[PDB]
């Protein structure tokens, strides 16, 4: 798609996405994830 | 074996060494097949068990040169693997090691010969490893592969390299043109496949090889177009087939170089070939293919055993499924 | 020169003795009953002397001869039995078996078992002597299709009852081991003497001993029966048999019907059948694989089987079965998305 | 020491006998009828009565009183078939007797008559694992053995050993013994023996035996042991979780109900108990593909396995096929890169969190 | 002057540091008469198998009768201690492996101990028996002399048939807890008066996974290397890993998107003399512990409790997709090191490779 | 009677060894307290001085005026170890000696006392080669040992060998040597053995021998043999096929700059000459991460590049970040499948196509 998922698939970087949420709790005040 | 001219110079240098008493014990020699690494190393020997050598060349008239060439000498341990195996074992070198573990017969010098370290096993690399660290007085060992790093990274280290270069294009071009009768275009397609090393090509002349390429190359123009690509097996499945793989891989090359722009290429006895691939087949591609086809040669090489048909009939089913269109392309990665 | 059943055998031995006998298949049971009711025929006829031998180049032949060109001290009329070895008589042993012919006397009962002769084991010097008075018992294990009507009829000698149900679990434990079906069998009537035998009488006092070829499960796979497919896994796996065997033998049909797809486009079957030389009895399961499955299939198949083969010689690992499951469950119509067997 | 219960409850009865109640009705219409077969072929599983019913076979066919289905168990014969030091009762295993000289050995003292016994019975273990040469000596020995003697063959894997044997041979193959009667056994034995314990404890040891009355019967020991001379819930659970070695399964089931906190408890007890990481991750990748088989076929779960079943169906029928596709690919990354991870427990750790709660972003066939 | 392994192998019950379980199971069946015949052990190298082994045959043997607390002084406990008692039969299944050796074995069985009340056998690495030497032994596991007992031990408690698990009472010992390791550190230490600092010891503990053997080889090799003490900077030095803080500040520069400080600490570790495979390997088990945290709050021992509450900030701040590529980065780095030029520069290549692919602030992008 | 650089130079003391001064610091701080283990585990690279310390430590441990940090060298029994001689340093191959009677009699002749020194060392090269029952076998042994022998146990690789081995050895882990050791050795060893010798000749071994000093030395026998008993540059630059040169640097424009031509000249022209092509390779790389380096940092660039500093520069103008991180991935590898290919030509130009397709 974009360049920067094309050169890190490229790379071998895999790019995890979260798709799941919620599952990650605890002391977590993550107020801005960048999405 | 036999001496190739481009031989005379290293040897001459080589002997140098041992003309001075400063010869390196261990000597792994890295030249390509068809190079004659062989006769250097037969030379060599030769030359160090010689009683009163003249020179470089040996005398030929004392009781080692007679041994020599009676191949009865108690000296000169030659290590190689059995006729009907393709690899050495651990008690050869044991064996070896446990005959030169004490004097010579005639009392000169000991030769230890291993006609391919590549093949040697791990545990008998490492078992050799020990004599080769400290060989005993007057002992030499002439070690020889074609790819260096495929050896234990020890013995490697314990050996002096030296590297057989193979000899100038044109010199190489016109020896196999005075030595078989056949079109130019042909001998520079075969050194240039055979990476450049005459003999090689020489070899490849001699048997049917040439004819199983020829067939192959048109197997490959008829798939080409009609993109039935399973019919290539046929002219694939054989026992030769790392070099018939090796072949389609310079094919795709010569393509994809010819895509990018070039002057030349190694197939250059196919330019239509050459020219219908590149033409037929997208760069990415072109590049899939020949990683896929490279990647099933080391695998064909480094298995023992492994169902040959079942391998390249695998490649030949991806091959065509990569030519669908909006199919993800595979790209090499550690 | 009679091609005879053990079904029918009672009757050939009540109206009388042959001087050759000759016992050739592979079912263990039939073999096994065959050779008690001639033996105890001859038994009944006044034939004391039951000597076996088994054919092997080590074992000599002196006692055999001795024995053949003599009598019994307190007996006579000898019976002599022979024990082919599994692969078949060899130059040596067809030999042996020409020399026992020349001078085979009418007193001596011959009795042979053994794996059934090929086609060019069938000719021979002693089978062609022997024809003129040689009986010879067909013993091969019948096939699955054939398994309900040997088992009712084995029930019905027996006075037993049994159902289409019962038949059934009857045919899928005991499957190619009919020697445990009629043990089976027997134990049944014993328990219940009243003869009925429903469904739950037989499924509570049965277990799974069938035993199978990799040639079955390859069948199978090409029906394209999960079932049965993954029965025959398992009772291979208990087996111990390795899965080299199994992964060569699918290897070939695999190839086989790639190249009749792909070379089917424009070309008859019957003309490619007719050159490839297949069995005749195996020209419709072909053409009923060939179009049970398209091209999408038979190609992620070839990919399945040739990761399972560099996972089994080179990781040397044990999860060979689960990948041979998988591969049994994609050539059936199944969805088999493939990233599960990674394809 | 006071014996152990394996020991001291060796049916030494018919009556006695838990389970198998076809094969303990055979026996006894064959003994009372007077009709014994030349072999007799017990299979199975461990623990579960083989070796008790062919010893209760021997002591009753030679029994003082004479064939019986019912033996006295206070003659000379019958105390010395239960002491284990009964002379005619011959008990070789083919571990280490697959020689060819003691093969002949056997085979040559076969011929002798019994010393004190009616009949001189052969009880072999694991006749599976004969030689050729033996099976084939033993084939013929059996095909007219002499009317004194008598073999009690005692396998465990009948798939092994060819019909052949079974030509000659009446087998009675015995089956698991379910859970209530482990648990009804377990509770006769306890309670015979003045022993406190709770129905819930023996629930527990009965499911955790796995259809074997020698492992309820070593658990319960254990339990014993860990009890204080009680057997209570906590103690047996305890010593389950302790000997529990299923972590993959409990992982695999976290994993799909996302609870980050259990995966971590389970990964924790896992690296208590020391498994190997890369060893777990491919038991992990195994569960999964059995999960996605038997979501295409039910039959896909063989029946060798039987005490995580209803939790392989309930996962299969749950989690649907793009789940599990994912779990499985996650996981297949997870242990490819593992090498290269800063640690294994690390690195099992980073693909679970990936499994669970992440996905990852799968290449674009970008047009030609 | 001798190993700190064999100096102190436990002596007594009460010597043993975890295991709990297999420790009050066994004692109470020696209390209580209730003795199994065939006892398997189970569990990772260095756990105490052995030591349990060992000490249990002192208990069964020992003079003053059958107890859980064996005196120690009578001759059998010393004898056993010296490892040379006659009757504990110590039997390696790699040595006896055929079908006939372990049947050469089991032929002096029925004969009485020598002096020892109980013949007590103790096989080492049982799994390595063949399958026929396994079969070969069950007669004897299920009804061996009164007099004799099996003492089983295997790392690989999953080769065992399950005829031989269900014949004897198995115990699956487990590895130890981390602040168990260093406590039985510090007590050693202390009882044989050596100077020793806490970090110390936590990096040793740290260092042996679970096996006590392992902690305690650790330490005498520190012992050497520290001349006599147990010194922090002796410790790291030995085992190659830079303190937690260079690392954590290497992650904070890393995100923050300044190359600078990231090229400053890579220079001063360079002049500071350490492989940069462990600075990789470093920086991957920060972000793997960053991203637990996210995951669950209770993710971070005490050990890092003196840097907990630093990387709780980077676990907020940090998104955890981005957490993730960095972690993938840094592994794909370290796949790639071996085959690097240089380990500077392949390290030096793999934090570029971070900072141009950063998200928040990726590095600017010259047409 | 003539030796190689190795066996001439093989160091006789605790300080003719260079690097690794942790393992050696150790060793010497057990020796002068008397705490010595029963199993030392020498784990590293090829080249670094494992037999070395070894043997060494026999030294110092048979040494007739008492357990040396240093041995003097010059006793009986420290001169029979200096030439191979000692009946208690039993030197044992793995690889050999895998068979099973050979680990019985191992392990059944350690009760004998030693015949001449006070400790029966047991020096076991390549441990990892050993199979599996041996080390069971051998657990014993290795857990309590008599009094009298001493296992010293060498291995390439450790992870190998069973963890219980790992559990019950000292394990030293000897660092690779750095460039500036190797440097400094062969320095050091050419001005001892009368021979000029030229500081890029030695920059160069140094930097060929990939952190063995065992390769650095053969790597300079070999240029002995060839450069007419002179260490000179050209020497062996020729020897050692190292551009050193503005080709690489060209070659590395051209692919950022597509052009495929270009580069399909520039490596027909490098075979002709007949380089070295993992040299090739390793100087794209090093140009590769110099450009990431300077578009970090302007100022990490060096002078020796001065004459194509403008040139270079520009690249780390044009180029983006992301780019050079692709080239670099592709030419890495490349590096890893050269030894695979078909033939290394053929490698070589498979990587560059494969750079090239990569493009903004
Ligand atoms: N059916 C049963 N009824 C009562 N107790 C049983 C039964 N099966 C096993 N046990 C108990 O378990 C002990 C051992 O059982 P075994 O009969 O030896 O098991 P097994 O079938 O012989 O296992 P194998 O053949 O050695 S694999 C007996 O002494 C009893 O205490
Ligand atoms: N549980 C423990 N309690 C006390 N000391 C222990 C314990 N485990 C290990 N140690 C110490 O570490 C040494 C080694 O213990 P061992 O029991 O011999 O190891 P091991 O488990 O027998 O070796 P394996 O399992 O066969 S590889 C002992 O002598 C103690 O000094
Ligand atoms: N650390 C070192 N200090 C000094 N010389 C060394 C060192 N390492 C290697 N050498 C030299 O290289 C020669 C052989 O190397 P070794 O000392 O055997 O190292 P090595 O690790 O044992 O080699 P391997 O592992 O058996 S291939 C020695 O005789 C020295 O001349
Ligand atoms: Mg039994
Ligand atoms: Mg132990
Ligand atoms: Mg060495
Ligand atoms: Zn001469
Ligand atoms: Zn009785
Ligand atoms: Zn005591
Ligand atoms: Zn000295």
């Amino acid at each position: 798609t974009s360049r920067r998922d094309w050169q890190l698939q490229q790379l071998g970087i895999t790019q995890w996405s979260l798709r799941r949420p919620g599952a990650l709790q605890g002391e977590i005040a993550i107020a801005i994830p960048a999405h | 074996m036999r001496w190739y001219p481009w031989l005379r110079p290293d040897f001459e240098k080589l002997v140098a060494s041992y003309q001075a008493g400063r010869g390196h014990h261990a000597l792994l020699i890295q030249a390509l097949p068809g190079m004659g690494d062989d006769a250097l190393i037969y030379a060599l020997s030769r030359y160090l068990l010689c009683q009163q050598p003249q020179g470089h060349k040996s005398c030929g008239h004392c009781r080692g040169c007679q041994l020599m060439q009676a191949g009865t000498h108690p000296d000169y341990y030659t290590l190689a693997p059995e006729k009907g195996k393709n690899t050495l074992g651990v008690d050869a070198v044991r064996e070896v090691t446990e005959k030169l573990n004490e004097h010579a017969r005639l009392g000169g010098a000991k030769v230890v010969w291993v006609t391919d370290a590549a093949l040697l096993t791990d545990a008998a690399a490492n078992a050799l490893l020990k004599t080769l660290e400290e060989p005993p007085a007057e002992t030499w060992f002439f070690l020889a592969t074609r790819e260096p790093e495929r050896l234990l990274a020890t013995l490697r280290s314990r050996c002096r390299l030296h590297y057989l270069a193979p000899p100038p294009e044109q010199y190489a071009v016109t020896w196999l043109s005075r030595e078989v009768t056949m079109s130019q275009d042909a001998l520079l397609a075969a050194l240039r496949l055979s990476a450049g090393s005459p003999g090689a090509a020489l070899a490849l002349f001699q048997g049917d090889n040439w004819q199983a390429r020829e067939t192959l190359c048109q197997a490959l123009a008829y798939s080409v177009p009609s993109g039935d690509w399973y019919s290539l097996l046929a002219a694939l499945n054989h026992e030769q087939a790392p070099a018939r793989l090796h072949w389609l891989a310079t094919l795709l090359m010569d393509a994809l170089k010819r895509h990018h722009g070039a002057a030349q290429v190694t197939n250059v006895d196919v330019p239509g070939l050459v020219a219908e691939l590149a033409n037929h087949l997208s760069p990415s591609r072109l590049q899939a293919i020949l990683g896929d086809v490279c990647h099933i040669r080391e695998q064909l090489m480094s298995v023992t055993g492994i169902n040959r048909e079942l391998l390249i009939t695998d490649l030949l089913l991806r091959i065509e499924h990569y030519l669908q269109p909006g199919v993800v392309l595979p790209v090499p990665h550690l | 020169m009679i091609r005879l059943y053990p079904e029918q055998l009672r009757a050939q031995l009540n109206e009388g003795l042959r001087a050759a006998y000759l016992l050739l298949g592979n079912d263990p049971l039939l073999l096994q009953e065959s050779q008690d009711a001639v033996r105890q025929v001859a038994a009944a006829q006044g034939f004391e002397e039951h000597h076996t031998f088994s054919i092997d180049p080590n074992t000599d032949w002196n006692a055999i001869f001795s024995l053949c060109q003599a009598m019994s001290l307190f007996a006579s009329r000898q019976t002599l039995l022979l024990l082919l070895p599994e692969n078949g008589p060899n130059a040596a042993i067809n030999e042996q078996l020409l020399t026992l012919t020349g001078l085979l006397h009418d007193d001596l009962l011959l009795i042979v078992r053994g794996n059934k002769l090929s086609k060019a084991q069938e000719n021979a010097a002693w089978f062609t002597a022997l024809a003129n008075r040689s009986v010879q018992v067909t013993c091969q294990t019948p096939e699955q299709a054939q398994l309900p009507r040997w088992v009712a009829a084995r029930a019905k000698q027996l006075n037993l009852e049994l159902d289409d149900a019962a038949n059934q679990v009857l045919c899928y434990c005991y499957e190619g081991n009919l020697l445990a079906l009629a043990q089976a069998l027997e134990r049944l009537s014993l328990l219940w003497p009243d003869g009925k035998l429903t469904l739950p009488r037989v499924e509570q006092a049965v277990n799974d001993a069938a035993h199978f070829t990799p040639f079955h499960w390859v069948d199978a796979l090409l029906m394209g029966k999960s079932k049965r497919a993954l029965h025959i896994l398992q009772q291979l796996r208990l087996e111990g048999s390795e899965p080299v065997i199994l992964l060569r033998t699918l290897q070939r049909e695999l190839l086989l019907l790639v190249n009749l797809k792909r070379q089917s486009a424009h070309t008859p079957l019957r003309a490619l059948f007719d050159k490839h030389r297949v069995w005749q009895n195996r020209r419709g399961m072909m053409g009923e694989a060939l179009n049970r499955l398209s091209q999408t299939q038979l190609r992620q198949a070839v990919q399945l089987l040739t990761r399972t083969e560099l996972t089994l010689k080179q990781d040397y690992g044990q999860s060979v079965w689960a990948e041979l499951e998988g591969l049994s469950l994609l050539l059936c119509h199944k969805p088999l998305a493939d990233v599960f067997i990674d394809g | 020491s006071y014996q152990v219960l394996a020991r001291k409850w060796r049916p030494q009865t018919f009556a006695d006998v838990v389970g198998q109640e076809h094969v303990l009705t055979a026996l006894a219409n064959g003994l009372s009828l007077g009709r014994i077969h030349h072999a007799y072929l017990f299979s199975g599983t461990r623990g579960v009565g083989k070796t008790s019913i062919a010893r209760l076979l021997a002591k009753g066919l030679n029994c003082e009183t004479g064939i019986t289905a019912t033996p006295c168990g206070v003659c000379d014969n019958c105390r010395e078939i239960e002491q284990g030091r009964f002379v005619d009762l011959i008990e070789i295993d083919a571990a280490s007797r697959t020689k060819v000289e003691d093969t002949r050995d056997l085979l040559d003292n076969v011929q002798y008559a019994p010393a004190r016994g009616r009949f001189k019975v052969y009880l072999i273990d694991e006749v599976h694992m004969l030689s050729r040469h033996s099976f084939n000596a033993l084939l013929k020995t059996l095909e007219e053995p002499p009317e004194h003697v008598k073999f009690l063959l005692a396998t465990t894997d009948p798939q092994k050993l060819p019909v052949t044997i079974l030509s000659r041979c009446l087998q009675f193959h015995l089956k698991a013994l379910d859970v209530e009667q482990i648990r009804h056994q377990l509770e006769h034995i306890l309670n015979e023996e003045h022993i406190a314990h709770e129905p819930r404890a023996l629930q527990l040891l009965a499911r955790a035996a796995e259809g074997s009355l020698r492992d309820a019967l070593s658990l319960t020991d254990q339990a014993i042991a860990s009890g204080d001379g009680q057997v209570s819930t906590q103690a047996v659970s305890a010593m389950l979780g302790t000997l529990d070695d299923d972590q993959a399964l409990s992982l695999v089931e976290a994993m799909v109900e996302a609870n980050g906190e259990r995966v971590m408890a389970l990964i924790n007890e896992a690296a208590a108990r020391g498994i190997e990481w890369e060893a777990l991750l491919v038991e992990m990748l195994g569960l999964l593909h059995r999960i996605a088989m038997v979501q295409l076929s039910p039959a896909a779960l063989g029946n060798d396995m039987a005490a995580i079943e209803l939790r392989m169906r309930e996962l299969a029928r749950t989690i649907p096929p793009t789940d599990i596709q994912l779990y499985y690919q996650t996981l297949l990354i997870g242990r490819k890169e593992l090498p290269y991870a800063p640690d294994r427990r690390m690195g099992v750790e980073m693909t679970l969190l990936r499994a669970l709660a992440f996905h990852p972003r799968m290449p674009l066939p970008e047009p030609e």
